């Protein structure tokens, strides 16, 4: 829920978008295993996928260690700084592409709520309203009663 | 003394075609020597055993039933196969500089 959830509101890294989009996934390590069931999907991939997705993206790079493992992972670290660790057990060839691509077009923010569906560092350009706005002024700035 | 192991890896040669069509006449000669039917055990195995013997590289069990002419010992014997590991193969496939893909078995 949102009050047994932290929340943030809606960001960019550095502005990400205002002089040129950068890519923020830096990082892909993918544990995947020779033998074992789980890992047959994050095999596949390896052979026939992420080469493509390798030379798709540039900017990431993807470090493959296969090494024994029950449970294969792909570890994202974004320039942010946030790691995401996500496990591809058991997981097809389709599965594992569309996770990658997922985390290849995610920024590093947390996936918490987000308070505002938009964020606007200058709301307003007429002045934003306050009291005296829509407010006629009168002579030599008399309240009222006022006497003299 | 066990001899070292025989690397499963086999390049057709390029004198594929007369290295077989002299083992044909050395065994059974007759124009359309690719359709010479080899029904006959005798025939098949001598064939086939010189083959293996000169090549380094043999008929599986599952293949011998459908190698039934020399025409299909040919397909057999210029079909290449690699026994390269996993490893090489993917570090030898061109990978791209952002590509790191490390062993640890």
């Amino acid at each position: 829920t949102a009050r047994g959830t932290p929340s943030r509101f809606l960001a960019s890294v550095l502005h990400n978008g205002l002089g040129r989009y950068v890519q923020q996934l830096q990082r892909l390590s993918f544990s995947v295993s020779r033998d074992g069931a789980s890992s047959r999907g994050a095999r596949e991939f390896v052979e026939r996928e992420v080469i493509d997705f390798a030379r798709r993206n540039p900017g990431v790079v993807i470090y493959v260690n296969s090494r024994p493992c029950c449970v294969p992972r792909v570890v994202a670290e974004y320039l942010n700084g946030a790691v995401r660790e996500e496990s591809i057990h058991c997981k097809s060839v389709e599965e594992i592409s569309t996770l990658v691509q997922k985390l290849a077009d995610q920024s590093g923010l947390d996936v918490i709520r987000i308070r505002k569906p938009f964020h606007t560092d200058n709301p307003s350009i007429q002045g934003q309203w306050h009291p005296f706005t829509n407010k006629p002024t009168t002579f030599r700035g008399l309240r009222p009663r006022e006497v003299q | 003394v066990c001899p070292p192991l025989r690397s499963r890896a086999y390049t057709p040669p390029e004198d594929l075609q007369s290295r077989l069509e002299s083992y044909v006449k050395e065994v059974f000669l007759p124009s359309n020597w690719q359709d010479i039917s080899l029904e006959d055990s005798r025939l098949k195995f001598n064939l086939l055993a010189h083959l293996a013997d000169d090549l380094g590289h043999v008929v599986p069990n599952s293949r011998l039933h459908q190698m039934c002419r020399v025409r299909d010992v040919l397909d057999f014997y210029n079909v290449p196969i690699q026994d390269r590991s996993k490893f090489d193969e993917l570090s030898a496939s061109n990978l791209p500089p952002n590509l790191k893909i490390t062993w640890s078995y």
